[PDB]
């Protein structure tokens, strides 16, 4: 149905005169700009945290043990103490190494690890990003490696070419010796967002084996977590299985700082917001008591009638709220149109100013995604009507102490 | 973003 | 019967560093059905007497009371809900809603009492229609004639059937064709509805259509 | 009483009403740029102390601008000490800086290769744990690695290592063979920053790139964190312009380009408060029409009329401007003086503020242009209207 | 002869047709004028006092004035002639409320670039001719309805102007105070001989002149 102060005050907003006709356009792009810039500027953190879980989260491995210095020898009976944990989904052996690439004197330092092709499907996605047709070739005798994006970009090679790397020396004592080079194929390039695409390799665990002189031995053991936020106390307990201590380390000294940084903008453009709709809502009193005093010979009117002290204060709370609401709405229904296509809108501006911003060196990302929600735009529907509660409700105080003797009635 | 500290933990 | 008091009623206004006082020694008999025809002049106390009895205005020393009821001894929500039913208010100044229509301005009253909303467009449309109106019912008020502009405010403080109407010359801010029809139209009021009037003019030509009138100067009553 | 008609016909328009609430209607455009100033300053002198913080620990310890020759090495006896004159320069020392590669019993990492000269004044002196300044002697081929640079080595003081140059090597008919020499280390040294991992020291004499004669010089600058227009200047002859941006030329620049977000984002602050104005001054002309065409009557030309509502857009940018410039100042500086009033960060680790006098000009000078731009529609508004029509 | 006057025809757009409204209005005003100039509904009482004084220029006409014609001239020399010898007294409640009496009859010596040494003398010595000597640091917004009206008229008799165009100085208050303020305009021309007309919407109010014109729509009713 319609109310007494709502459904009568339609007519009242319907003023006309001089130089008011461009208030309104002023007064509704006014409080647009905290309304339309919020849904955009909320709904790309929202986006960068849809990315986060989908090209970081799920390509490295979270918890990693290692010993002090030595190979794991007891590294077969060391696995079941991993598995039937309340907490470990799977797990898999892997040898880091520190190799450099020498194939035309270029500067690059990549860390192959030797990871297991027939078992890195079960903790993660390592090779869902490869542009090849297939990922099957990694078989035992073919000495293969594939390298990312950016130790390609440098190198200036292809798909098919022998590559040639540096081995680590392999030494039982400690002693100098010549320098250990082979020249290998490349089975690949693999591209995630050019941040980690140019110090990351890999290696089948039947071919590094061959390259230290080594048995069955590995030097670290990985894991997969249910849960990703509580990645310090269950990678506590499972490292005195086997001896009394070792190396232990997680993903918060290293990408720990990207969730830290996803919450501090939301916790500063969001107060910041509010100080836009705060000077959007005094355009609101600007116009609410310059509607009193215009208005003066109505209001004595109504209260000849019998209207109440609480009738008269809830006129012009209500009647600030129609320029408010119309105002708050048409930043809402052009807030969709930039989010959910904000892919054509970022790479229109790159290609005119000249340089490109957003770049793939030591960013997060290459794009600026953006994965517009409906419970954020409730909470600005809210925020943009509570901060014009406060501009609506201190001129009508004023209004209703209008006595009707003092004017001419 | 350009707060970055890098320190790690044994 | 009696039905409103009016004992002294001294209006003391206060002035920047100063009082003065304009309304000292007023004294009438208003009677439950009698019309009365009060006649001022320029200095003479007029429209804001009204106000006192109407209870706009609040004095300074002195209750007047309206059958048992105080006026000035009443509270501020209970002020406007005794102007709601039993009081009217007539003036020249066209005192209506401009951004409604004509038949809204008439049910304006109806409104804020919070009446059933089959009673608030009925008794609309046959308060308009024993005044003249109905025939431009869905108009707005500021495209209407000019004696067209006071018949419908006649309308409009009579829906609630008060027993006090307090009018203010309704004359003048029209023709002259259509100003003896309006003082007509509130006499049939009393006589049908029974609602009684005052008319406060400021000549005795437009006193003697009414009834006994009293001379008032500067607040003394001279007849 | 004021001689000046421009000023007097708005010293009572400021401010008009008696009650508390009247007042402060008048006074809300003021507000708006206050709170959009001291929103400014604030937030950026976080930013200018994250950005001076991160000066002081990478550009403050690598050579900024080397200025090394065209045609391969430099000559010190063609271009001494004493015959450079660049502006900006306050010391000149020599140094070889070369992309080399490392080699060691364990692993294998990389690392650029420093030429200091012991003799001279190091900024990396507090950084030795107990290893002296002097001890990198010619022919001997000592060598300072970094703290976190012999972690991933595993080399301890009294080692010996390999350092290899791809770069400079020479030629050779059967192939390319880099030159390679041994080096024996003294100790590391720690700084807690990044560049300790891929920086080492030795000494300036050497003969593993060619020849005996060095590359270029090192320069301090006294803003390192700008070189575009210390590029263009007199250069000398037979020497080129090598900055830091061939190496972290994107990661200096990435904190300029946030700043340059995060100053249009709380631009919007005073955007609003620009359209507070119109607001506020055009409906004044709309309810004085019984004082606009009063004037003319009475002998003011319309030429003067346009700029009595020209100071009341400017009393809301000049004064707004220089209060908003003196609280965003004090919260800047008096945040972790007594108590955290925006709270208490994860790490609690000293967080910096760095307020720059000549950013505050430039923001104020802002809001003090951006608040008379949008006055002179309100302004045009009320003098082209004819003095006839607006009193009947 | 101070004041010419003759074919005045002004032409306003109207919607979409062109009627003249002022149809050959002719008058002959000298140095001190005694004028009756009397009108009616719609013959012309608020128009063609802008013609005279600046405000307005006629398509269809020129404004002579004793050899410096006001209808050919500037609008930065307009607003110089409103300040010396021209007068205008409105009813309209043509007073800032922002000032006070003092400051309302300085304004037009403000704009004429008055020193301050006789500004405070000549502002004082109006409000003593006129008397309102104790409302003299009051502001307009709490004064009576009688008072309001001689701050109006003490605005334009600051610079001694030789043409006063007045406009209906009885016509917001009562007749109690109407022989004041026509009492009060009839010490003007007997101490510095400035020449004004009167303007009242009936033919009673305005038998203090001798020269009773009446010009309907241009056309001379004497
Ligand atoms: C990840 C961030 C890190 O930024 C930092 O450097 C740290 C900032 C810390 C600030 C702490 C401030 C504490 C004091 C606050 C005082 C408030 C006072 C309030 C008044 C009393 O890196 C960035 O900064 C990037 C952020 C990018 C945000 C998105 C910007 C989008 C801009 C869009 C503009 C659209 C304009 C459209 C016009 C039509
Ligand atoms: N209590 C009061 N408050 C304010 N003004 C008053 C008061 N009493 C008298 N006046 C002033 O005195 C004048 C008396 O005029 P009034 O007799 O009311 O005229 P009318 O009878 O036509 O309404 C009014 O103009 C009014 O401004
Ligand atoms: N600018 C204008 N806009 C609309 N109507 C005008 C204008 N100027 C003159 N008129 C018309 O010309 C007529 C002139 O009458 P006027 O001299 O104003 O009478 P009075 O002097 O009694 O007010 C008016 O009725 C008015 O309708
Ligand atoms: C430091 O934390 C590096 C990671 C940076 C993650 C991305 C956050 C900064 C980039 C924001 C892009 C602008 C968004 C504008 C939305 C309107
Ligand atoms: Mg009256
Ligand atoms: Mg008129």
């Amino acid at each position: 149905p319609l109310s007494l102060l709502i459904g009568l005050r339609f007519s009242r907003g319907r003023r006309r005169g001089g130089m008011v006709s461009l208030i309104s356009v002023i007064s509704t792009i006014g409080i647009a700009l905290g309304v339309a810039v919020l849904i955009v500027g909320l709904s790309a953190m929202n986006g960068f945290e849809r990315e986060l879980n989908n090209r970081i989260l799920a390509v490295v491995p979270h918890g990693e043990i290692e010993a002090v210095d030595q190979p794991w020898t007891n590294w077969q009976e060391a696995l079941d103490h991993v598995q039937k944990v309340p907490g470990i989904a799977a797990a898999a052996p892997y040898i880091n190494f520190t190799g450099l690439v020498e194939s035309g004197a270029n500067l690059r330092a990549i860390q192959v690890k030797g990871v297991n092709p027939q078992q890195e499907q079960r903790l993660s996605a390592l090779p869902s990003f490869v542009q090849g047709d297939a990922w099957r070739n990694f078989k035992a005798g073919e000495q293969q490696i594939i390298i990312g994006k950016g130790v390609a970009d440098a190198l200036k090679v292809k798909q098919g070419d022998w590559v040639s790397i540096m081995i680590p020396n392999s030494n039982p004592e400690h002693k100098l010796m010549q320098p250990k080079r082979v020249r290998l194929h490349v089975a690949g390039i693999l591209q995630l967002s050019g941040q980690l695409d140019h110090s990351f390799a890999m290696i089948p665990l039947a071919d590094a084996q061959q390259y230290l002189d080594m048995g069955s031995s590995v030097s670290g053991i990985a894991l997969k977590m249910t849960d990703v936020f509580n990645a310090n106390k269950l990678v506590r307990d499972a490292g005195e299985v086997t001896n009394s201590y070792v190396y232990i380390k997680s993903w918060i000294g290293t990408y720990g700082y990207m969730y830290r940084d996803i919450q501090m903008i939301r916790a500063i453009m969001y107060l910041a917001m509010v100080l836009v709709i705060g000077v959007a809502c005094f355009n609101i009193v600007s116009t609410l008591v310059m509607a009193v005093k215009d208005k003066s010979g109505d209001i004595a009117v109504l209260r000849t009638l019998g209207a109440k002290d609480g009738l008269i204060r809830a006129i012009f709370v209500w009647y600030g709220l129609l320029a408010g609401l119309f105002g708050s709405l048409c930043g809402v229904i052009i807030g969709v149109v930039v989010s959910l296509q904000l892919t054509p809108i970022i790479e229109w501006i790159e290609k005119l100013i000249g340089h490109q911003f957003l770049s793939s060196d030591i960013y997060f990302i290459d794009f600026l995604p953006s994965e517009l929600h409906w419970l954020d735009v409730f909470y600005v529907l809210v925020t943009a009507l509570l901060l014009s509660l406060l501009a609506s409700w201190y001129p009508a105080r004023r209004a209703s102490n209008i006595d009707p003797a003092r004017v001419l009635s | 973003c350009s707060s970055n500290a890098k320190i790690d933990q044994l | 019967k009696i039905l409103l008091q009016c004992d002294n009623l001294c209006k003391r206004y206060q002035e920047g560093s100063v009082q003065t006082d304009v309304l000292h020694n007023v004294s009438f008999s208003v009677g439950e059905g009698e019309m009365m025809a009060i006649v001022g002049s320029s200095g003479s106390g007029k429209s804001t007497l009204l106000h006192l009895l109407g209870g706009l205005d609040t004095p300074t020393s002195g209750d007047v009371i309206f059958n048992g009821q105080p006026m000035s001894k009443l509270s501020s929500a209970a002020k406007a809900e005794l102007r709601n039913q039993k009081l009217g208010f007539i003036y020249q100044f066209h005192h209506l809603l401009p951004d409604f229509t004509a038949l809204e301005n008439v049910a304006m009253p109806l409104l804020i009492g919070k009446k059933k909303p089959a009673e608030i467009n009925s008794r609309a449309l046959e308060m308009l229609k024993a005044v003249g109106l109905d025939h431009r019912a869905n108009h707005r008020p500021s495209e209407l004639s000019g004696g067209e502009r006071q018949r419908v405010a006649i309308a409009r403080a009579l829906v609630n059937n008060p027993r006090l109407v307090l009018a203010d010359e309704p004359t003048g801010n029209l023709d002259a064709r259509n100003a003896d029809s309006i003082f007509q139209l509130l006499g049939e009021l009393n006589r049908l509805q029974g609602t009684a009037f005052l008319v406060v003019t400021h000549d005795l030509q437009l006193a003697k259509r009414m009834s006994r009138q009293l001379e008032m100067r500067d607040g003394r009553l001279t007849a | 009483y004021q001689p000046v008609a421009l000023f007097i016909g708005l010293r009572y328009m400021r401010g008009r009403a008696a009650d508390r609430f009247g007042r402060f209607v008048s006074w809300l455009s003021t507000i708006g740029i206050t709170l959009g100033v001291m929103a400014l300053v604030t937030v950026l002198s976080v930013m200018n102390g994250f950005e001076r913080e991160l000066q002081n620990n990478i550009l403050g310890l690598m050579p900024q601008a080397i200025l090394s020759s065209e045609h391969g090495s430099l000559n010190p006896q063609q271009l001494p000490e004493t015959a450079v004159k660049l502006d900006g320069v306050n010391r000149v020392a020599p140094i070889t800086t070369g992309d080399v590669v490392l080699q060691s019993a364990r692993s294998v990492a990389v690392g650029v290769m420093l030429g200091i000269d012991p003799a001279q004044k190091d900024p990396l002196t507090p950084y030795l744990v107990n290893v002296k300044q002097t001890d990198l002697e010619p022919g001997k081929y000592n060598v300072i690695l970094g703290e976190q640079l012999a972690s991933q080595l595993g080399v301890n003081r009294g080692d010996q290592i390999r350092v290899m140059v791809p770069s400079a090597s020479q030629f050779t008919p059967m192939g390319r063979i880099p030159s390679q020499r041994l080096f024996n280390v003294i100790g590391t040294f720690a700084a807690n920053s990044e560049v300790d991992g891929y920086e080492m020291l030795v000494n300036i004499e050497d003969a593993s790139r060619l020849m005996g004669n060095i590359t270029g010089w090192r320069l301090w600058l006294d803003e390192p964190l700008k070189v575009d227009s210390l590029s263009q200047q007199k250069l000398p002859e037979g020497s080129k312009w090598q900055d830091w941006r061939d190496r972290k030329g994107e990661l200096f620049q990435a904190v300029r380009m946030e700043k340059n977000m995060m100053g249009l984002l709380l631009s919007l602050i005073v955007a609003v408060a620009a359209f507070n104005i119109i607001t506020s001054l055009g409906l004044m002309v709309m309810e004085k029409q019984g004082e606009v065409a009063i004037l003319q009557t009475q002998g003011l030309t319309p030429r003067q009329i346009m700029m009595v509502f020209m100071v009341q857009g400017a009393s809301a940018g000049i004064i707004g401007a220089i209060l908003g410039a003196a609280l965003g100042a004090l919260l800047a500086s008096q945040l972790n003086n007594l108590m955290p009033i925006i709270g208490v960060l994860l790490d609690g680790a000293a967080l910096p503020v760095a307020i720059e006098p000549l950013q505050v000009i430039v923001i104020a000078l802002v809001a003090m242009a951006i608040a008379l731009l949008s006055t002179l529609y309100p302004s045009w508004r009320a003098a082209a209207t004819q003095p006839a029509e607006a009193l009947r």
